[PDB]
């Protein structure tokens, strides 16, 4: 058995607001904003790998 | 019985219609049609 | 703001059909779909319940769901059946057989995909949705099971949208079933946390009203459905028409639900007059206020004299004046302060709509959160315990994935709701 | 099959008004004139 | 472009969907700067101005 | 290092906070509740949810989660039903609204072929633990509230909640579900040769996976440290009243609320 | 120039604004279309365009489309600008948190946007007139948000809040004490002068003086519009003692918290009994201080009067005003606080109030509207606070506010600040 | 018009 | 212009539904590829 | 009236930042 | 004298030019046949020995549908047949196809047409290139044409009105690649680049023009209104006459900073127009509202560098100064610290003409605004975040690789946009 009244007391007093709508982060606030992205060196890495593969076939 | 008289007019409509005139007869007769809210009314008007 | 209607089972589908008849007459829509309304105040908010086709026809924003083709065929063969959308018509070949297990677990799941597809399609057809309104009977199989599953999915898909539920709770002296306590016990616990408000309809109270308040010689299930549909239209008259003091379903929920579990409401309409006594009584706000609180006028069979009103809501319709639409409420508060709860002052909310229902220049709908609503939950509690102590009629449910544990869980929720109402009924400052 | 024909206002509009339903272009139906008013 | 350098003395532009069917941009308000007349010039006014 | 990516968060911290609070669980237990009992309740709740998902029955923990099995219908040769069971985890919209998290799976996609959801049987949980169903319900509400509370209090490093189905790891405004290999193997064993889809396993936010020695086992935090710290954070969140509150015993003194 | 921006919020605010603007059009001779049939005295309320049209300096806000659509389909559709007539999507549902945090927050920016359009159109702004009701959801929450945003946007510009507080035993909603106590924060911090217009006092006044057995919100809004017109006629027209909005707020507000001020009107008499009375200045002034002759249900004799500002209109003369005031001083049933022996402000305008045709008010040579700061105002605040205590004692209806986006600390802070206001009324009413 | 025939027969039964 | 556009759009929709309801495709009228049944 | 200049002679923009709200990594 | 050559690239450019030339003919009284019944037109129209008035325009497109429609349209007799250059097949949303394979075989005759238009002109002010980097030929062929014009015509002014891709709505999936790759040319060989994304125009038409169904026709009409407002200074006599060079030297603070937003006010419907007293201060405030611009870019999310105002109608410098002072006194909009002046003004006595059947109501005074601000980094950050999500693992890159560019051009564009972001970020810095 419970005291439903007191249970509602603590439930309502403890739960915090919901359905609040905050802002999406600013696009200028991106971590990679202003500098080259981290994956771009990787992209150049496979570009160099493919170019080296073609050069290796030509050398063969 | 008798068919109820057709009367679809709000209290606010009655207020605005008779607010400038002493008596209802001087006030324009109530028209069933309501004037258009805008030239092209759509849901975009409501926010 | 739109209220998209869903109606399940034979009872729910027929109630919804009568509701759509009433709404079509109110808004000027004929059975075919044309608009013969004398005034276009009817048309200015017709989008709440009707979707306009490119040809000017108006189609109800309704979902007809059932596990038997017979009810759908009858409702479409009715005078206003041509108004509904065949795509909205949804049915299954094999019925539930008054079994919550068929309605919820085995046959409900296969067709719930289709009903969710249709309901969602209507939802994005709505430009702004106030919410859903599901009409069903908790004593049946398809009304209870698939109705509860629909409510569970719809609340969680649209958390901030209103979820009206009109459940016809069965009663012992009118019961035509032996497993309706099982169905009600297994369904209304889902209604507890899945619907923001569930006002309860009782067939015995409807029959009592028809016998005495209406003095009708031969009312029928259709007459009971019209009794329900009158309040179902009066609850959203404020949405569908301008008024002196307008409101909406969320306003009613906010003013009538003090705690999340307390959302099972009273049920009344006024005026309710017989053919012979129509001219013998003076219809006015005073007699409307006195007849709304009359126990025998109440279309739920649990007399308020044994309970206390948490809150009340009076949605009046017609040209009126505010002081007397409210001082009648104040006077009834003063003279029934014993029957109204002390620790919540001003228990009564009043809403005013300027357009009265068809047939009257003055009407009102009463929706109360009285603590006497625990009576039917109690009675179904003894019925459920009696049939569950010997495990009678349990193989039907348990052979289809169901098992014993959720029956005890449903009884647990029944005791939870009963104590939730009782403790606030007898609580003091 | 036995669903029902056109709505009555639909009949009215159809009477008031295999072939291509519309056969005009966007920048031919765009307005370029002022009315008598 | 971080907010705590960009909005040192002005309220943030609280984005709000209503009024738009697409991404919200902002809305200006009536807030005025404190009186900072350039030093030594005569009180030069072309037309009626809201007094700070 | 104890600077992130290593300090995994157990449920014991949430249990300690729930025990040391004026919450619903304390009211129900009259102050006799313990973090040990909270841990037992959470463990058996996870076990019950795991059993429910084993039974091809989706389970919803109120205001916290709705774990469901998406079923795909393929007709075999003789048209007998063959099932492709894909476990899927989505938070309750109530929880997402409460703590401003976003689900990777949209909800209509979640429920298109999710099995019928049922509440986790609080009565069975109470029977296994040794306490009352009301105590269990109060404990689970307080636990889920504080689990969501942790992030809004302070949110970068992981908070890993153990469930029978798997581990849910909480980041700032983002979460990550890792279905446990034991639960996946049990699904494969009990599926009856229908077929189980291995769900996407995102990279573990803590080294060693979700089953890693958390702050308790590593020694970063202890019960006394949690008690002192929760008192400090309650004091920090507390705010003063604007004017003297009369109070009883004629003590107009203010009071943090 | 010398204008004032009218803002109407919520149901009550919108109907009050409709009555106010029909009254203003009747005053200044503008047809509902927006045209005319030194008449530029309308410039304080209507901005004049080169076409000759006069667009009211008004801004309607309501979260529910019905009321603003009523306005747009009424007789004055062409009077009002299509913008500055904002319509909401769905109502605040009698929820302060709903109107202040999660729905009103995303249209308060459009509210300030159109208010700023009004501000840049105008040149000699004296302040804002915010008509709303704290009982409801929108008028409480969105009204509070709009007022507090205007406070930082326009600085120390006057913001007169004409607010319909819940009445003692006439009530409309069960969450009315909650909404009132919550909105009291903004009405206390971001409002220089707040005027009570509770419905009970207006109802008793209509029943006992206007001899109308069935008045309604229409007549109540007519009376409220008459009160606002009487108050602002000093800047609208020429008068003996021309007084501005700031001019009388500085004299009605003794302390920053102590600024809620009751209101009254006289003579408010039906045409049937209006010609039976010597409607003299002394008679109307005496009828002002009648407990049943005011627009607030609080007995003024239960507290120390602090400052009464009287607005006389018509053929009223300053010596009849002064004789009436001297008789009021002699009549010590209404007594002034010891530290404010003056306690009076007088503003005389030469323009009698033009009655609204089809209304219930009678045509009178002279009229008087009094606005008083008094310590008797604590009665209604204490009653609302006790209702809040009863409701919050066990968290009734708090789940709605919390699940719609407000903390419980806000409820507790609201109750505590209202208790502080209770104590402050009595502190300032205490004898030196 | 089978629906109409059903309606007429229901009306006769009701009568 | 708006009223005329709405009227012409509605009329064109009426012709739409008329053609769709009278179409042989939908109504199953008239056969190696289109054999339906015995007359 | 608050117009602070650098020693070189450049006007620094005024600030209304009260302080740094330490949004951190979780610990009780 | 003071001639200007218009070039229209892609479908977007072709339709924008259709609307612009409709409005120009309406202003100058030149009928679609090409004659005035009864010389400011000399900027945009050239006399012919037969009395016809040929526009100084080049409708260059890679596919025949739009150019053929223009040929068969109302202005058949107006437009010079050789000035309407149409290819056989489009670039198909491929910057590679529009820049390396198909663009090269038409650019030679495009430059030939440009030369035949320019040699007629004596006081050529510059080029007005209308295009969209969302498409293939609008990006690729436009880039090629801009490069070929820069390499031979010298330092002539070049106003590139570009319909940049929208923040959240896409009518194509490869438009991030197209715009990122074309930003090379639109950063080195365009004198002033003008943001003209569709969503800002859609919002303008929704809330202010009061139309529930705006379309490309309305969007192009508004774009033509903006273009006419900008270019009326060199056609009609005015109080303050400013040329293309006159305002580019004011809107370009650094060689890499030439992207600018547009706004036009009042932009209102007929119903709303007579309900307001459109004064110079009111229209200036409506201009400076972040809502009233033709770009989904937020100035309040940035700082102002420079703003050029084109007043038209009965506007007077009297009220121009008052409006500028009010705008300066406003606090929400912030000018960058190193540009205290930040303002450029030009007034014309010719009110904006209204196209018949249009949705703009005639206004006795109007004003357009072309502004360089630090907020451009917002739209660049959004669009290249689109690009980065796209290029993380090389989707829709085999098309570009096979259509004749090395895949390293994508990388080079990525660092070019990174540099543009970084200097946009650090030129708004406080000194
Ligand atoms: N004087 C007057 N008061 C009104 C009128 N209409 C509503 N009210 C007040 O509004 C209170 C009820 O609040 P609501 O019905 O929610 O209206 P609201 O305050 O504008 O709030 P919202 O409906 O959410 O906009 C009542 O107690 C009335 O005092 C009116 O026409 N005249
Ligand atoms: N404002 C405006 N933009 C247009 C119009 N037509 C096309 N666009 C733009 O074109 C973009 C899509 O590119 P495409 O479909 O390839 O059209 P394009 O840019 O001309 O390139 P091509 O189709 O290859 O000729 C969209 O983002 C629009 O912004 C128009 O009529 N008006
Ligand atoms: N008010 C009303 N009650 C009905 C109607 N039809 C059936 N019922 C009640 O519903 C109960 C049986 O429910 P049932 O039809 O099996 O529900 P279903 O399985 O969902 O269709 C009976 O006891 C009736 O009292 C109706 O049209 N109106
Ligand atoms: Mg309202
Ligand atoms: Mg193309
Ligand atoms: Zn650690």
């Amino acid at each position: 058995t419970k005291n439903f009244v007191a249970s509602n007391i603590v439930e309502i007093s403890n739960m915090v607001p919901k359905r609040r709508k905050m802002q999406a982060p600013l696009p200028t606030s991106r971590k990679s904003f202003g500098e080259t992205p981290a994956y771009i060196p990787r992209v150049k890495r496979e570009i160099s790998e493919e170019k080296a593969f073609l050069e290796s076939l030509q050398e063969a | 019985l008798l068919r109820l008289a057709p009367a679809y007019e709000s209290t606010c409509h009655y207020q605005l219609r008779t607010g400038r005139f002493y008596t209802e007869d001087a006030a324009p007769p109530h028209e069933m049609t309501l004037p258009d809210k805008g030239v092209t009314w759509g849901k975009s008007r409501y926010y | 703001r739109e209220i998209v209607s869903c109606q399940a089972g034979q009872c729910g589908n027929q109630i919804g059909s009568k509701f759509w008849e009433v709404i079509s007459d109110e808004h000027g829509v004929d059975p075919t779909g044309t608009y013969q309304g004398d005034s276009d105040l009817q048309l200015e908010r017709i989008n709440v319940y009707f979707d306009e086709s490119s040809g000017g026809r108006y189609v109800p924003r309704a979902v007809l769901m059932d596990l038997e083709p017979g009810t759908m065929d009858s409702v479409r063969a009715g005078p206003y059946g041509q108004l509904f959308r065949p795509d909205n018509f949804i049915f299954g070949q094999s019925g539930a057989g008054n079994n919550w297990a068929k309605g919820h677990y085995t046959e409900g799941a296969e067709l719930i995909d289709s009903v969710l597809d249709v309901c969602r399609k209507e939802a994005e057809s709505c430009d702004c949705l106030q919410g859903f309104q599901l009409s069903h009977s908790l004593g049946g199989g398809t009304g209870s099971g698939m109705g509860t599953l629909l409510i569970s999915k719809l609340r969680e898909e649209y958390p901030d949208r209103i979820m009206m539920t009109f459940s016809v709770i069965p009663s012992p002296r009118v019961s035509d079933t032996v497993v309706e306590p099982y169905n009600t016990t297994l369904s209304v616990h889902q209604l507890v946390e899945n619907s923001d408000e569930s006002m309860c309809i009782d067939n015995e109270a409807l029959y009592d009203i028809c016998f005495r308040t209406l003095k009708l010689t031969t009312p029928t299930f259709g007459d009971l459905n019209h009794l329900v549909a009158a309040v179902m239209s009066g609850v959203t008259c404020c949405l569908r028409f301008p008024g002196q003091l307008n409101s909406d379903l969320r306003k009613l929920a906010v003013n009538l639900v003090p705690f999340p579990r307390l959302h099972f409401f009273m049920m009344g309409f006024a005026p309710l007059t017989s053919r012979g006594s129509q001219q013998y009584r003076g219809l006015s706000v005073a007699e409307l206020t006195q007849q709304m609180f009359d126990a025998k006028n109440m279309m739920q069979a649990a007399d308020p004299r044994h309970g206390r009103y948490l809150t009340a809501s009076a949605l009046f319709r017609g040209r009126m004046s505010t002081k007397e639409v409210d001082e009648q409420m104040l006077n009834v508060q003063n003279k029934n302060s014993s029957y109204f709860i002390e620790w919540i002052p001003n228990n009564i909310k009043s809403s005013i709509c300027d357009i009265p229902p068809k047939g009257l220049k003055m009407s009102v709908t009463f929706i109360g959160n009285n603590t006497c609503i625990q009576e039917m939950f109690r009675r179904v509690g003894e019925q459920f315990t009696g049939m569950f102590r010997r495990k009678a009629f349990l193989h039907w449910y348990t052979g289809e994935g169901m098992d014993e544990m959720e029956f005890t869980e449903a009884e647990s929720n029944m005791n939870d709701l009963v104590s939730e109402y009782q403790q606030y009924q007898d609580a003091t400052v | 099959s036995n669903t029902g024909g056109f709505n009555a206002s639909q009949l009215q509009k159809l009477r008031e008004g295999p072939r291509f339903l519309t056969l005009q272009t966007t920048n031919q139906a765009i307005p370029r004139t002022f009315d008598d008013g | 472009f971080a907010p705590e350098e960009l909005y040192k003395n002005c309220p943030p532009p609280v984005l709000c969907q209503p009024g738009y069917d697409f991404t919200p941009i902002s809305y200006n308000t009536f807030l005025l700067n404190p009186q900072d007349p350039p030093h030594g010039v005569r009180s030069v006014q072309s037309n009626f101005m809201h007094s700070k | 290092s104890c600077s992130g990516r290593v300090c995994r968060g157990c449920y014991g911290e949430i249990a300690e906070v729930v025990s040391h609070m004026n919450g619903v669980y304390m009211l129900q237990t009259k102050g006799q509740g313990t973090a040990h009992q909270l841990n037992a309740i959470w463990r058996v709740l996870g076990e019950q949810l795991e059993e429910m998902l084993i039974k091809k029955r989706s389970g919803i923990v109120l205001d916290f989660l709705h774990a469901s099995i998406k079923v795909q219908r393929i007709k075999r040769f003789d048209n007998s039903i063959a099932l492709k069971l894909k476990p899927q985890f989505v938070l309750v919209p109530d929880f997402t609204s409460k703590f401003h998290l976003k689900n990777v799976l949209e909800m209509q996609d979640a429920h298109y072929h999710a099995t019928v959801p049922n509440t986790v049987s609080y009565i069975t949980i109470a029977s296994i633990v040794g306490t009352d169903r009301f105590v269990v319900e109060a404990a689970v509400k307080d636990s889920v509230r504080e689990i969501g509370k942790y992030l809004q209090r302070n949110a970068a490093s992981t908070l890993t909640i153990d469930i029978g189905v798997g581990f849910v790891e909480f980041k700032d405004r983002t979460y990550r579900m890792k279905w446990s290999p034991e639960f996946l193997a049990r699904m494969k064993a009990s599926v009856g040769t229908d077929g189980v889809v291995t769900p996407y396993d995102p990279p573990s936010r803590t080294i060693g996976g979700p089953t890693a020695p958390c702050r308790f086992q590593k020694g970063c935090t202890s019960e006394n440290l949690l008690q002192t710290q929760v008192r400090d954070t309650m004091l920090a969140e507390s705010r003063l009243t604007a004017a003297e509150l009369n109070d009883g015993m004629g003590g107009s003194s203010y009071r943090r609320t | 120039m010398r204008e004032a921006i009218c803002i109407h919020i919520g149901q009550a605010g919108c109907q009050v604004g409709n009555a106010c603007w029909e009254l203003f059009c009747l005053e200044h001779g503008i047809q509902p279309d927006g045209s005319m049939p030194e008449d530029d005295a309308f410039n304080t309320f209507f901005s004049e365009t080169g076409a000759g049209k006069h667009v009211p300096r008004c801004l309607f806000l309501d979260l529910e489309p019905t009321v603003v659509d009523e306005v747009r389909t009424g007789t004055y559709r062409q009077l009002f600008n299509p913008e500055q007539l904002v319509s909401g999507k769905e109502d605040a549902a009698n929820n302060y948190a709903r109107g202040h945090y999660t729905i009103g927050k995303e249209i308060v920016d459009l509210a300030l946007d159109r208010i700023r359009k009004l501000a840049d159109n105008c040149t000699g702004l004296q302040g804002f007139m915010v008509f709303h009701a704290v009982g409801g959801g929108t008028g409480s929450g969105l009204g509070a948000l709009l007022l507090e945003r205007l406070s930082v946007d326009y600085g120390k510009k006057s913001k007169l809040g004409y607010t319909v507080y819940p009445s003692p035993q006439v009530s409309t909603a069960v969450v009315e004490p909650y909404n009132c106590v919550l909105s009291t924060h903004s009405l206390l911090e971001h409002t220089d002068v707040a005027t009570m217009l509770d419905n009970e006092a207006i109802y008793d006044l209509t029943r006992r003086s206007l001899d109308i057995e069935r008045p309604s919100y229409t007549n109540v809004n007519r009376l409220i519009g008459q009160v606002v017109s009487s108050l602002t006629a000093s800047l609208r027209f020429d008068g003996a003692l021309n007084v501005d909005l700031t001019e009388f707020q500085t004299n009605l507000v003794p302390y920053p918290r102590i600024h809620f001020v009751l209101t009254s009107y006289a003579p408010v008499v039906s045409a049937e009994k209006a010609y039976h009375e010597q409607l003299s200045v002394a008679d109307i002034t005496n009828s002002v201080f009648e407990p049943a002759g005011m627009l607030t249900k609080c007995d003024p004799r239960h507290g120390k009067y602090m400052s009464c500002c009287l607005m006389y209109r018509g053929d009223v003369v300053p010596k009849d005003v002064n004789a009436a005031i001297a008789t009021i001083k002699t009549k010590r049933t209404i007594q002034f606080v010891d530290w404010c022996p003056t306690g009076f402000k007088c503003g005389i305008n030469y323009q009698p109030p033009t009655v609204v045709p089809g209304g219930d008010l009678a045509k009178v040579q002279r009229a008087v509207c009094m606005i008083a700061n008094s310590t008797a105002i604590a009665e209604v605040f204490a009653r609302i606070d006790h209702k809040f205590d009863l409701m919050y004692s066990k968290r009734a209806f708090v789940h709605w506010y919390v699940g719609e986006g407000m903390e419980e600390g806000e409820f507790s802070e609201a109750r505590e600040d209202l208790a502080a206001l209770e104590k402050d009324y009595e502190e300032v009413g205490a004898e030196s | 018009n089978t629906k109409t025939k059903k309606q007429l027969f229901m009306l006769q039964r009701a009568e | 212009e708006a009223v005329r556009a709405k009227e012409v759009d509605t009329l064109l929709s009426l012709q739409e539904m008329a053609y769709q309801m009278d179409s042989d495709f939908l109504n199953e009228r008239e056969k190696a590829e289109r054999y339906k049944g015995m007359s | 009236v608050k117009k602070d200049y650098s020693p070189i002679g450049t006007l620094k923009a005024n600030s209304s930042i009260v302080g740094r709200r330490h949004a951190r990594k979780p610990r009780f």
